[PDB]
DNA sequence: TTAAGTGGAGCTGGATGCTCTGT
DNA sequence: TCCAGCTCCACTTAA
RNA sequence: ACAGAG
């Protein structure tokens, strides 16, 4: 190979700049058209190029709400992450004083150190996120709408305009894909548009839980 | 053009061990005895599989007997040897025999719940472009293939569908499903009704069935459970959790 | 073990079908009549 | 293990990978012409398939009853003993042996001619028994080992067993029933 | 009358095919070590086969 | 493969001695040095290959002086011999000619 | 070495259309 | 006649 | 419990 593996560290890579600037985080316009030719440059072939430290992510901070909220990408070259690699990569998260990371898996998690990503802290949240998931931005795809994370003020507006309790809103759980790709929260409401068969549109609303 | 399209068929659909190699056999030596498998590289320089005597061991090592990484070789580009070892659980270290109806079965190349796929072809006049049809039940792996578009394939099964893309994708596609089959056999309904069953199925975030354990997490009155299926437990139950009904 | 796999067949594919049975009670102590019966005798549901 | 393995355009040359396997595979510990490591030409392992016996070396139709007949004929003068099997009544009458239309058997007649055995042109065989005809047919062709003995009880509690030879041909004889049934149909 | 016919026929152990260590074990299965007054096999090795 | 010892005939086992590999049995005391090689060849079931090199196939079995196709007469034609099933069928031989006005497939 | 969390396999209990019309 | 939950048991990680 | 009818 070596043609074929640079290609999925240069659409990994290509899909976490998309993901960490739909989240709202800070990406500049030559990291997302990155084109593979281009790649080449800064790393090439496998041999040089190298995969558990030389593509990490640190750049992004939350450009909105603040430039001191900061979060990681780190990509693991061990397809079964132990507990031993997570406590490494904790303790250099602790050390910058970053409270959010992004764990890309190359085949799965061994599950103590699944366990121990619900528990490490509140203030220290991981998301294991699996390589092959990475390689098609599902936000991308022709069946998923489009979605928008509301904010507190406009929740409170949709409530009020149907006179509801947030019980009563549709459910999206935690654990679906496109939840997890935008990092949303129980307590959050997204707002879907979805696309009609004619030119219009129609907006609906879920809660996550 | 087709040239394309057979190899990424040839990334996706399974191919065993034993389907490209032109023979397989047990050598017994007096110094040592082994299984040899060669490769019919002929065969692959056709089919266009990138796979060669040192991918399959990588075949090879993984869920077959723990068989070590040092027991096999690669003495060539055609030739593999697997140097037998005792199982050491259940068994005899005859287990030779047991590797000669089994090796031929490792998958070198290829999704492993692919059973096949297929080459379609349109019939307009304005265009001549090849999609490719899947029987079998990975759409993450096959979405994630060089070479497939991944943004444009789509699955029958809502549960993939839900694992793979999220719930509104998963009711999208009962939407597409329910009105294809409907329109295949003539019948024509209004779009707003089976939108409005979708919308039912999955408004709790999970599809949920139209059987009776989809009914009970969608229900919450005890006689409305109580007068479809399982008329006794359902009554049981309200007694011990001391249930009340709403009568609404 | 000849005689029964002469009964069976003697094609090589149809030897390599049986091919595991011989294996099984070849790991059991079952190698005489009188052991067979035993064997037999400790799984008779009692009427 | 390194996942990422690589490949080359390049073809790979016939005798090569011939070569190679012949390296794999050709050495030999042969050198040990000691007792423990000579190994007896006369017992070998059964190989399943009993014609087949020899599976390791030093390096079928069937016959039809015209031709087993002519073997031992004219090819080779050497005696050899056939085993056959006749019809559960020959055509007679048990002589004198105080019967009832009772079955006959090879048991109850005495020496002498018994019959001629006819070949026939295209291959067709008859034994000719009597007025009637019999048919003789191959049977199925055994090829475990038959041994041929007598056991001679010759005092009270002891005596004799002889091997009288080794048998390889199985003989039927049937009754042609088309030919007793076409003198008198009913 | 009732034919049961059984034979017994010795096999050699000099030849390269008789594991001597095999059948000293298989001997001594069957046979008390020493006793030899009624005994299937006479010396230390399983000496026959019975049919 | 099953081999079946001459005394009992009870199944075969491979083991390994003090000076060879044998075959033993597990029932008596024979035993059967392994002197020289001794193989046994499965020669499994392919795939197909005829709708492999249909469409421009990267075939390669020309040579120059190659015979031309009966009915155009012409070179314009490429022809190939492969195993259809396992490598002991003789292998068969096929040929295409694909030319102006003229499509057609022989054998 | 073993405590423990999670895979895979077998057991168990549930369900299978609507009515009249007669013996 | 077909199909979800519940429980038993091997199978790696981790201390 | 069986047969009918639509
Ligand atoms: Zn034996
Ligand atoms: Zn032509």
């Amino acid at each position: 190979d070596d043609e074929e593996e640079t290609y999925r560290l240069w659409k990994i890579r290509k899909t976490i700049m998309q993901l960490c600037h739909d989240r709202g985080y800070l990406v500049t316009q030559d990291e997302l058209d990155q084109t593979l030719e281009e790649f080449k440059a800064q790393s090439g072939d496998k041999p040089s190029e190298g995969r558990p430290r030389r593509t990490d992510l640190t750049v992004l901070v939350a450009h909105n709400d603040d430039p001191t909220d900061q979060m990681f990408v780190f990509f693991p070259e061990e397809p079964k992450v132990g507990i031993k690699t997570i406590k490494v990569y904790c303790q250099r998260m602790q050390e910058e004083n970053i409270t959010r990371a992004l764990i890309v898996v190359q085949q799965g998690m061994t599950p103590s150190a699944k366990q121990s990503l619900v528990d490490m802290a509140p203030k220290y949240i991981l998301e294991q996120f699996l390589q092959q998931e990475l390689l098609i931005n599902i936000t991308e795809h022709e069946l998923v709408p489009e979605h928008v994370v509301m904010t507190k003020e406009e929740v409170t507006e949709l409530l009020a305009r149907y006179k509801l309790r947030e019980n009563q809103l549709p459910r999206i759980q935690a654990g679906d894909p496109v939840a997890r790709y935008f990092g949303i929260k129980r307590g959050q409401v997204v707002k879907i548009i979805r696309p009609s068969e004619t030119a219009g549109r129609y907006i609906t609303y879920r809660l996550v839980q | 053009d087709a040239d394309y399209a057979r190899l990424v068929k040839g990334r996706i659909e399974k191919t065993l061990l034993g389907e490209i190699s032109e023979y397989i056999e047990e050598v017994f030596l007096p110094d040592d005895c082994f299984i040899l498998v060669k490769l019919s590289l002929e065969r692959i320089r056709l089919l266009r599989l990138e796979v060669n005597a040192e991918t399959v061991r990588y075949s090879i090592c993984t869920s077959k007997l723990r068989v070590k990484p040092g027991d096999v070789a690669v003495h060539g580009e055609a030739v593999v040897c697997v140097t037998p070892r005792e199982n050491s659980k259940s068994s005899m270290y005859y287990v030779l025999q047991f590797l000669k109806e089994d090796l031929p079965k490792v998958v070198v190349q290829g999704i492993p719940e692919v059973s096949r796929a297929v080459i379609h072809i349109d019939e307009q006049s304005g265009k001549e472009k090849y999609k490719l049809l899947v029987e079998g039940d990975n759409l993450r792996a096959v979405m994630a293939t060089h070479g497939v578009k991944g943004t444009r394939t789509t699955s029958n099964n809502t549960y993939e569908v839900e694992k793979t893309l999220g719930i509104e994708a998963a009711r999208t596609t009962i939407i597409n499903e329910i009105q294809y089959t409907m329109v295949n056999h003539g019948m024509s309904i209004d779009r707003r009704h089976v939108m409005l069953l979708s919308d039912l199925m999955t408004y709790k975030g999970e599809v949920l069935g139209i059987t009776r354990f989809g009914l009970a997490k969608m229900k919450e009155s005890v006689l409305m459970l109580a007068s479809f299926e399982k008329t006794a437990d359902h009554l049981f139950d309200a007694a011990y959790f001391g249930q009340k009904d709403s009568v609404c | 073990d000849q005689e029964i796999v002469q009964m069976i067949g003697t094609e090589e594919h149809v030897m390599a079908a049986f091919g595991p049975s011989l294996e099984e009670c070849q790991k059991a102590q079952i190698f005489t009549q009188m052991q067979a019966l035993k064997y037999i005798g400790n799984k008779v549901r009692r009427q | 293990r390194p996942e990422v393995i690589q490949s080359h355009s390049i073809f790979e040359q016939g005798p090569a990978e011939m070569m190679k396997k012949k390296g794999n595979w050709d050495k030999t510990v042969d050198v040990s012409d000691m007792g423990p490591s000579h190994i007896i030409n006369i017992k070998k392992e059964k190989r399943e398939t009993d014609e087949e016996t020899k599976q390791i070396l030093r390096m079928l139709p069937k016959d039809v009853s015209v031709a087993e007949l002519l073997r031992e004929l004219s090819l080779t003068k050497e005696e050899e003993l056939l085993f056959l099997q006749l019809p559960d009544t020959l055509p007679g009458q048990p002589p004198t042996q105080d019967i009832a239309e009772n079955a006959c058997t090879l048991a109850d007649l005495t020496e002498g001619q018994v019959g001629k055995l006819l070949i026939r042109k295209s291959g067709r065989v008859q034994l000719l028994l009597g007025k009637v005809t019999l048919d003789v047919t191959m049977g199925t062709a055994c090829s475990f080992l038959q041994e041929l003995v007598s056991v001679g009880l010759g005092d009270s509690r002891t005596g004799e067993m002889t091997v009288l030879g080794h048998v390889k041909h199985k003989l039927v004889c049937s009754p042609d029933f088309e030919s007793l049934l076409d003198h008198k149909h009913r | 009358k009732q034919q049961k016919v059984e034979l017994e026929m010795a096999i050699d152990t000099l030849n390269p095919n008789y594991c001597r260590s095999k059948g000293e074990q298989i001997a001594l299965n069957v046979d008390g070590a020493c006793a030899d007054e009624t005994s299937t096999y006479s010396s230390k090795l399983m000496d026959k086969q019975t049919f | 493969m099953l081999l079946f010892c001459p005394g009992c005939g009870n199944g075969l086992i491979v083991e390994e001695g003090q000076r060879c590999h044998r075959f033993s049995c597990n029932t008596c005391p024979y035993v059967h040095n392994i002197t020289r090689k001794v193989t046994n060849r499965k020669y499994p079931k392919l795939k197909e290959v005829d709708d492999v090199l249909g469409g421009a196939a990267a075939w390669e079995n020309v040579d120059s002086t190659a015979e031309s196709c009966p009915k155009c007469e012409h070179p314009r034609a490429y022809f190939m011999q492969l195993q259809t099933r396992s490598a002991d069928e003789p292998m068969t031989t096929f040929y295409k000619c694909c030319n102006a006005q003229c499509g057609h497939r022989w054998r």
